[PDB]
DNA sequence: CTACCGATAAGCAGATCTCTCGATTGCGTATG
DNA sequence: CATACGCCTCTCTGCTTATCGGTAG
RNA sequence: AAUCGAGAG
């Protein structure tokens, strides 16, 4: 409908797509800034914190499979005043990304001191 | 054993005895292997014993139901249960399909409130036609007579019926349906002889059944766990013997030796009217 | 506190008058605050009342109960607020509403109580009483139960189910059951007042939130669509609901029907739309531990409960033990006081509305906005809630009106006998399984499960009828009585790798669901769930993060072959049992619980630690006993029945009950004139300071067969020693 | 009763002249039978006796 | 939408009724008032198998060891 | 050693005659009321087994 | 509650020894065994009587029914 | 490989919504977004409609304060990765033909 | 209540055979190969299945209980009466056990030599759903001490795990006696 | 044809030593 | 505000009873 | 006098 304290932003920016480019979803926590900067269960170091990179590529594990998902790639049309879907053909079905990733905060429990804990 | 057994014997006199058994002496001129063969010949086998998994393919496009049943290895189950391909064929053609059909029709009535070949042979096709004529809403049938490894029977109903499980009903019908059972007997184990006198003991009591079989069992000396059974098939005095034997037997696991006079007085007081009477109101 | 939340959730009692679609001149009575004044006396300025009072004069140590009942007429037209007393409510000792809450032993000696006296007991009619702590099911935890008594409910009633409790933030609980039917549908069940009602689960599911039916399919059958058992069962459920309720096409209609059905049992006022009373029954029956505004939550909770019920049916999990400590909690006794007070004030509101209805029937005076009329009507009713509660404590029986999810009725208050100090301390640690199981035949409830390690003392249990039914707490067993700061736990669990509850299309035993206080948060895999659990304990035992409370136990259940249903279950509520224990990586005092520890490798002493097996080590093996079980010298050299006999005997020992026997009037007391300290004492004879009540003497014992006058069990005293004051007492 | 479940009623006030005595010259004030120990299997009572004598000495 | 024995609505996500009870070439969504042809649902092929504990036997036990 | 509270002054009781229940004219129940002790069904059955009939009567 | 006049097992008076025992224990670093030795108690029947007296009459007296508190 | 993000975007340009498994929309329908102000978190409310369907939606209440969701693409021939910001919304599509199915407020 | 040095030596050795005793009991019951390491995944899976199945758990408990009872009998025979430092008739405990005045050879044996396997109902010990017998013991542990078999004796005390198991068994005995007191009352009254 | 009856799974009625203490006892409303 | 008079939910045996058909008048 | 609670063998 129309909510109080909400503005319908009628000016968005384009999301191009056309050997060819492939789209991914990446999830990050709110404690990582994204301004500053194929694989499975990778890791990387940022903000002197252990960062886990899990690629929970569901459905697409069994090659292409049926390719039915639970999210859409909403895109701007040639009006840029609303949200629409995009695809590659006349399927009129959502086009899930070519991969997906998740980032999870990681700690490291220090290895227990057997010598100092097994006091006779 | 213990007070449960004691009160079962005296306090209730239950003919629905929890654990009934009968002791079957076997002839001295038999071998142990032949004894085991006869035990497996007598002991009950149910249909579910020889089914690895039964597959149901609910197809609605009328509402077809291909029920393909997988059987265990023939060389294994034939020599474990003494059941043959012909006997299993008869069981499926007579008991199992009819029980399942009755279950399906009853459930619908209450609801309102591997490879093969396209033609085994002409005699097989005539059997299939006989099956379809005999049963109500069956449409196919074939049981492997050369390996005993599968048996399908296509099945349909109308369109007004709702969805049916076709798994729980199949399983329960399969468990109920019997292949080769001596009535009131559900196993015949071979216990290790104690104090001499080799004995074959079952999981039920049916004296009529073994009375026919004298080639192995010393039928003259069958003594059973039950009291009502022995009373109505052998007499009041055999019943009193059984009562004294059972009541002393429970005292005899703990070696609390009670006099053979108290027990016989109890037995003859609870058989004082010619029937198995208890001690209650 | 809780007695403002209780009156807040009571609501308002509406009634109209009989003179003008004009319903009438509305009345809405309610209570918004309950005041418990500390006990005072009217002998002007009210002086302070001390528990030696009402004990010297054979009376009760009762405070005053005054509540600010409202008399609003119509939605803020003329609200006639008025407080009024309701009689002297009994209050215990050493509690905040008693005049010893924060005192010193010196002033306690001065006040004639005792030198180091403790409370816990209400003084009703000159007798000390005590609300026994019963042990009930774990709150907010859906535990799959198999009971052949669930088959008795009728034909097609399979003996499976899913029973869950749910406690309101005023400490009152509503339980739910999800029976499973052989045809395929599952019928939600509940109780109201003192009667039982049953409802199809799908009607409740659509009542809670307005969404598609495909959402139910995805929330029960997450990603096992290639399965067949679940798909067939769910199709049975959905089609059965559709064909049994063909005209419940949307949430408004389903709530309308629910309200029409449940109208007179709830005594709804005429100004209650069906769409409103349906919502009221929905928000005051199902999953009350989630409260209002969490219908979107109860939806996923009930979907998870249905899926777990399906898993229980299909043999993909195991029937959780209800009589094992892993699935138990203890009601605190004062919370029974709170529940009964809340029910009494509810019934008092009902009685004043009944008085107004009698006024309508005969008197016919509708001056609702007349305070003189209010005074006339109010003075007619019985207001002595304090007298009612004093009755309850003095008689033990419970005249309630809705049961409050309590299986028994009588036997809630026991007498805190002061025969011996050991008896006195024993009272305040015992747990009763309930008067229900006392009348029974099956022993399996009386067994000693290993789940009670360090929680219930294996030795301390009275032989006879209550053997196994009255098992005391470990002396280092702490019962949490405050809600923990869980509001920030989701904030860190998400970043750890958990996808939240929404936008999560996944269910089944194959994935770990993270739940705090019985509220689903998200869904994570099993290996990652193990990692998350151990990381949570790692961050929790070191108190760096303010958002992880000490008492938060994190029950993690790994995947198993037809074992227990998995799921990282966190808890921070009240009523739980807790035990301190060490945490081997960077050792520090860590708090564990009965649900939590059944998957933890807690070595008894540090010497039997193994490589990558144990992660916790008990502080001392002696902490699994109670006080009276740690007091037995050299216990590990005795037969366990002998230890139990000793624990039972020491509670029957004639020794000094106290030294304030001058200022007490108990019916019968035994004291030992001369007591001695034990040479062979435990280390905890001084930690608890039991030198104040010597229960015996150090006697020269001769293990000798000399007289013949002691063979079976007798013994012989020395006549001279007896004549020199050996064991004398009055 | 001892603190090990060895309860038992006092059966006679044995006069001290009839009580057994030792070299030190003390009649024990409590006499209990040894046969209570085999079936009941309380070594805790024995070790408490030992520890008590040692501690008082 | 199409899964095993049941078809959900593609628009409103509600369970479409069973095609046999409705007139040919027209199956109606109870919510969307839409129309689907009946020839897009040809074979509702669903496979099932027992629970491997549904049929205890003296011969499965020998297979286990 | 603990001196238990089950002392023999609170356990002994004897009656020769005394109060009787009005509607049955049998001895009252209890010690503090100076009543009788019940010879119950099992004791009666024991007295029958001995054959001591006048004891039973 | 108060120190007994005579030892139970033997009869050796230990009731004129409680204050002496407390003084010996508090004035100097005398262990309990040494104090009981110096106090005339060499048999354990006497030794435990003064080693294990509680003196609860102190806690008993602090509730006087004839004094303002 | 070890591929970084070439360009970071902050303005609303895309969105991600979860209706239910197996859901489709035609060319005609459009989704209209809203963004909340005076509130610290960046809430979104989705509005969509047609003759008999309503792609209504509201964002999370306890998630966006803790985690984030981000869209982007990867270059097949080069290492460049574009990045976009998208908020997750849960869409409960309720048709226009049944919103008003109501009975009596109170049944006499 | 004591032994000699040689008696303690014999007791210790015949007791310390129990590790292999328990592992072999488990390995044989699971029908897996003898002398297999305990950490074998197949052994763990078979033990888990046995835990889930009541009859399988009973079979395993019966077999392991027979083995550890054999070990206990060996210890008792080799130690008492050939090991006690004080011998009959001087050994008064053994004297009243032999003479029937009080107690029994079993009582003397578990005071001086070995307390022995603890029997809960007809089984060893209830096992938690996680497969642990106690918090300390690892899940699905092949070990006599885990399975309720206590190697301690009342003379030198029992470890806390064995103390817990023994408390369980003693409480079970007390409950069984409490039931059996009243079980025969109705039977006898109805007969009589 | 149908009554006489001979036999087929469910609802209910009644079961499951002796003793000593202590504490308390349902409420609503009508006339003076 | 005292005093007085009635209305209100986790066993097992053994006998209440079955729905229907077999089968001679 | 019943009910509830504590215990004894
Ligand atoms: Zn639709
Ligand atoms: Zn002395």
């Amino acid at each position: 409908s129309i909510p109080d304290g909400f503005k319908k932003c009628k000016h968005l920016k384009n999301f191009p797509l056309n050997k060819q480019q492939q789209v991914w979803l990446i999830k990050f926590p709110s404690n990582v800034d994204i301004s500053k900067l194929f694989e499975s269960s990778t890791t990387m170091t940022i903000d002197k914190h252990d960062y886990k990179i899990m690629d929970d590529t569901d459905i697409e594990s069994s090659l292409t499979q049926d390719n039915l998902s639970n999210m859409t790639l909403l895109v701007p049309s040639e009006s840029k005043e609303s949200l629409k879907i995009a695809s590659t053909a006349k399927d009129n079905a959502p086009l899930q990304f070519d991969k997906v990733f998740s980032v999870s905060e990681t700690a490291k429990i220090p290895a227990i001191d057997y010598s100092k804990v097994r006091v006779p | 054993l213990g007070i449960p057994r004691l009160r079962e014997i005296v306090m209730t006199a239950s003919a629905a005895i929890k654990t009934p058994q009968m002791t079957l002496p076997i002839w001295n001129d038999v071998s142990d292997e032949q004894a085991d063969t006869f035990c497996k010949s007598i002991s009950k086998v149910l249909l579910s014993e020889v089914i690895d998994k039964v597959i149901v393919t609910e197809t609605t496009g009328a509402r077809s139901y291909v029920i393909h049943m997988r059987f265990f290895d023939n060389n294994e189950y034939s020599e474990e249960y003494d059941v043959s391909k012909e006997e299993l064929q008869n069981v499926i053609s007579n008991q199992f399909i009819h029980l399942l059909e009755a279950a399906i029709v009853k459930e619908i009535k209450k609801q309102k409130r591997v490879e093969a070949n396209n033609n085994m042979n002409k005699v097989q096709r005539d059997r299939q036609s006989a099956i379809i004529s005999h049963h109500r809403f069956i449409t196919k049938y074939n049981f492997d007579d050369e390996s005993g490894k599968w048996c399908e029977f296509k099945l349909e109903l109308a369109a007004d019926t709702e969805k049916l499980l076709m798994v729980n009903i199949v399983e329960e019908i399969c468990r109920k349906s019997i292949i080769r059972q001596i009535p009131h007997i559900d196993r015949c184990v071979h216990p290790e002889p104690e104090n001499g006198k080799r004995v074959l003991v079952t999981e039920g009591v049916n004296f009529q059944a073994m009375w026919d079989q004298e080639a192995f069992i010393d039928v003259d000396g069958i003594t059973s766990n039950d009291v009502a059974a022995v009373l109505k098939t052998y007499g009041v005095e055999a019943a009193r013997n059984t009562i004294v034997n059972e009541i002393n037997n429970v005292f005899s696991r703990y070696a609390i030796s009670v006099s053979f006079r108290h027990l016989d007085l109890i037995a003859d007081m609870m058989t004082r009217q010619g029937t198995y009477l208890a001690f209650n109101r | 506190g809780l007695l403002n939340l209780g009156v807040k959730d009571i609501g308002e009692k509406v009634i109209f008058d009989g003179k003008p679609g004009y319903l009438g001149n509305k009345l809405s009575v309610s209570v918004e605050q309950v005041s418990i004044a500390k006990p005072m006396s009217n002998d002007a300025v009210e002086r302070k009342v001390y528990p030696s009072e009402s004990r010297q004069r054979l009376t009760s140590y009762r405070g005053k109960l005054l509540l600010k009942l409202k008399w609003s007429v119509n939605n803020g037209e003329e609200n006639l607020f008025e407080v009024r007393d309701c009689g002297g409510l009994p209050v215990m000792l050493q509690s905040n509403r008693c005049h010893l809450n924060k005192m010193s032993p010196y002033e306690l000696v001065q006040h004639k109580e005792e030198s180091d006296e403790i409370g816990g007991y209400f003084i009703v009619n000159g007798i000390e009483k005590l609300i026994r702590m019963l042990i009930v099911q774990r709150r907010n935890h859906p535990m799959a139960i198999i009971r052949p008594s669930f088959a008795n409910r009728g034909a097609s009633y399979s003996h499976y189910g899913i029973q869950i409790r749910s406690v309101r933030p005023d400490q009152t609980s509503q339980t739910n059951v999800l029976h499973y039917l052989n045809d395929g549908q599952v019928t939600f069940r509940f109780s109201w007042r003192k009667n039982e009602y049953l409802v199809p689960v799908v009607m409740i599911l659509k009542a809670l939130c307005h969404t598609s039916d495909r959402e139910i399919f995805d929330g029960i059958i997450g990603n096992d669509v290639k399965d067949s058992f679940l798909t067939d069962r769910l199709e049975l459920l959905l089609r059965g609901f559709k064909k049994r309720y063909p005209h419940l096409q949307n949430r408004t209609q389903v709530l309308q029907y629910l309200g029409d059905k449940f109208r007179v049992v709830f005594q709804a006022s005429p100004d209650q739309s069906d769409l409103e009373v349906g919502q009221e029954v929905l928000d005051r029956i199902v999953l009350v531990h989630l409260g209002k505004d969490g219908s979107q939550d109860k939806f996923r909770m009930l979907l998870f409960m249905i899926r777990k019920l399906y898993s229980l049916v299909a043999g993909e999990c195991s029937p959780d033990n209800p009589d094992a400590t892993q699935h138990q909690e203890v009601l605190l006794g004062g919370f029974l006081y709170g529940m009964i007070l809340k029910e009494k004030i509810d019934e008092y509101l009902q009685n004043i509305i009944a008085q107004v209805r009698m006024d309508i029937n005969r008197g016919m005076a509708i001056n609702f906005k007349d305070k003189r009329y209010m005074s006339r009507v109010l003075m007619r009713v019985n207001e002595n809630i304090g007298s009612k509660m004093q009755y309850f404590l003095s008689t033990g029986n419970l005249v309630s009106q809705s049961g409050l999810d309590l299986q028994q009725v009588s036997g809630y208050t026991v007498v805190a006998e002061k025969i011996n100090f050991y008896r006195f301390i024993s009272h305040f640690r015992m747990v009763h399984r309930g008067s229900f199981f006392a009348q029974l035949k099956t022993t399996t409830v009386r067994k000693l499960l290993p789940e009670s390690w360090g929680f219930l003392c294996p030795v301390h249990t009275p032989d006879g009828s209550p053997c196994g039914l009255l098992n005391h707490f470990a002396h280092k067993c702490r019962i949490s009585t405050q809600q923990s700061d869980v509001s920030r736990i989701p904030s860190i669990l998400y970043s750890l790798g958990v996808a939240p509850a929404s936008h999560t299309f996944a269910a089944g035993p194959s994935l770990c669901c993270v739940q705090i206080d019985g509220k689903i948060i998200g869904w994570v895999s099993h290996e990652q769930g193990k990692i998350i659990a151990d990381t949570l304990r790692y961050w929790k035992v070191e108190g760096k993060t303010p958002g992880l409370p000490i008492d938060l136990e994190i029950g993690y259940v790994p995947p198993s072959t037809r074992g227990q249903y998995p799921g990282l279950y966190l808890f921070g509520g009240h009523s739980r049992m807790l035990r301190p224990v060490r945490y081997l990586p960077l050792d520090k005092e860590d708090i564990v619980g009965p649900f939590e520890q059944v998957y933890m490798n807690i070595a008894v002493t540090p010497q039997e630690i193994q490589n990558n097996v144990h992660t916790h080590v008990e502080f001392t093996p002696t902490n699994i006993l109670s006080i009276l079980a740690n007091l037995t010298p050299f216990s590990d050299f005795n037969q366990s029945p002998r230890n139990m006999y000793q624990c039972q005997m020491g509670k029957q020992t004639m020794g000094t009950p106290g030294v304030a026997l001058c200022h007490r009037s108990d019916n019968k007391l035994y004291r030992l004139q001369t007591g001695q300290t034990p040479i062979v004492k435990a280390n905890l004879y001084d930690d608890y300071g039991m030198d104040n009540f010597p229960n015996g003497f150090n006697a020269v014992v001769a293990v000798i067969s000399y007289t013949g006058y002691d063979m079976d069990d007798a013994m012989i005293i020395n006549k001279s020693a007896d004549e020199r004051g050996f064991g004398y007492g009055t | 009763s001892s603190r090990h479940g060895q309860k038992g009623v006092c059966s006679r006030k044995w006069p001290t002249i009839d009580m057994p005595f030792s070299e030190t010259g003390i009649q024990p004030d409590i006499i209990i039978n040894p046969h209570a120990f085999p079936s009941r299997m309380t070594i805790g009572m024995f070790v408490e006796s030992l520890a008590g004598k040692a501690g008082a000495l | 939408s199409v899964v095993g024995s049941l078809i959900f609505c593609l628009d409103c996500g509600d369970l479409l009724e069973n095609p046999n009870a409705v007139l040919g070439s027209n199956v109606e969504c109870s919510q969307c008032k839409a129309i689907y042809p009946k020839s897009q649902f040809s074979n509702l092929k669903v496979v099932t198998t027992t629970a491997d504990d549904a049929f205890p036997s003296s011969l499965r036990a020998k297979k286990s060891v | 050693y603990q001196r238990l509270r089950h002392m023999v002054n609170d356990k002994f009781q004897v009656r020769s005659t005394g109060p009787v229940n009005s509607l049955t004219m049998q001895p009252v129940k209890g010690r503090k009321r100076h009543g009788g002790i019940r010879v119950g069904e099992m004791e009666r059955d024991a007295l029958i087994g001995h054959g001591t009939s006048f004891l039973l009567q | 509650m108060i120190v007994p006049v005579r030892c139970f097992s033997c009869g050796k008076v230990v009731g004129d020894k409680w204050e002496s025992y407390l003084n010996l224990l508090q004035e100097d670093e005398l262990d309990e065994g040494t104090a009981l030795s110096r106090l005339g108690l060499k048999r354990y029947c006497c030794r435990r009587m003064i080693l294990t007296h509680v003196d609860l009459i102190e806690k008993f007296l602090r509730y006087n029914p004839l004094e303002k508190r | 490989s070890e591929i970084e993000i070439e360009s970071v975007q902050d303005q609303p340009s895309v969105a991600v919504g979860s209706f239910f498994k197996g859901f489709r929309a035609p060319s005609d329908t459009t989704f209209d977004l809203y963004k909340k102000k005076k509130s610290e978190k960046d809430e979104f409310v989705l509005h969509g409609e047609n003759e008999r369907l309503e792609y209504e939606g509201y964002t999370d209440s306890s998630s966006q304060a803790s985690n984030q969701y981000v869209v982007g693409l990867f270059n097949p021939e080069k290492k460049s990765i574009q990045l976009y910001k998208a908020p997750v919304l849960v869409s409960k599509v309720v048709s226009k033909s049944s919103k008003n199915l109501r009975g009596p407020k109170i049944k006499s | 209540l004591r032994l000699t040095a040689e008696g303690n030596k014999w007791r210790t050795d015949i007791l310390k055979t129990s590790v292999d005793t328990g592992r072999e009991a488990a390995a044989e019951v699971t029908n897996l190969d003898k002398d297999t390491p305990a950490d074998d995944p197949e052994l763990l899976k078979r033990l888990q299945e046995i835990l889930r199945d009541n009859n399988k758990s009973g079979i395993l408990d019966a077999v392991t209980s027979s083995k550890v009872n054999a070990i206990t009998s060996q210890v008792v025979s080799k130690c008492v009466p050939d090991g006690t430092m004080k011998k009959f008739p001087c050994n008064s405990m053994q004297a009243m056990a032999l003479s029937g005045a009080k107690g029994s050879n079993v009582n003397v044996s578990q005071i001086m030599c070995l307390l022995g396997q603890q029997a809960l109902e007809g089984r060893r010990v209830p096992v938690m759903v996680s497969g642990k017998t106690l918090p300390s013991f690892k899940p699905y542990e092949t070990d006599a001490m885990a399975g309720g078999y206590v190697k301690g004796r009342f003379y030198s005390g029992i470890k806390p795990q064995e103390y817990y198991f023994h408390c369980m068994a003693g409480r079970e005995g007390l409950i069984d006696t409490a039931v059996k007191t009243s079980r025969s009352g109705y039977l006898q009254r109805c007969l009589t």
